[PDB]
């Protein structure tokens, strides 16, 4: 059966990005990822408590 | 000579003609089990999901 990328949660995700930012350090990807786990940890994590 | 040069010259030709056949027919039967049981499989599969 297919399953679809949304399907898996979003914290894994964001781990396989964070590390492909770790593999690519350089400073727009750092910062887009910077944005994005700061858009993570204020949205999301405020949609969660 | 007309035997080695000619004739099984040419026997060996149509052996490696024979063994490019059979490759063709194993690829073949692979490209039917990457269909049928495959790409038509996942078609059914996308569409009973859809």
């Amino acid at each position: 059966k297919t399953i679809f990328v949304e399907d898996f949660p979003t914290d894994l995700i964001l781990k396989v990005m964070a590390e492909v930012t770790d593999l690519w350090p350089l400073t727009e990807f750092k910062q887009d990822y910077d944005q994005l786990y700061h858009n993570y940890e204020q949205l999301s994590s405020k949609l969660r408590f | 000579r007309i035997i080695s040069s000619e004739v099984q010259e040419s026997n060996r030709t149509e052996t490696e003609l024979v063994g490019l056949k059979q490759n063709l027919i194993n690829n073949k039967l692979k490209l039917m089990n990457v269909l049928e049981t495959g790409i038509m499989y996942k078609l059914e599969i996308l569409q009973e999901q859809l």
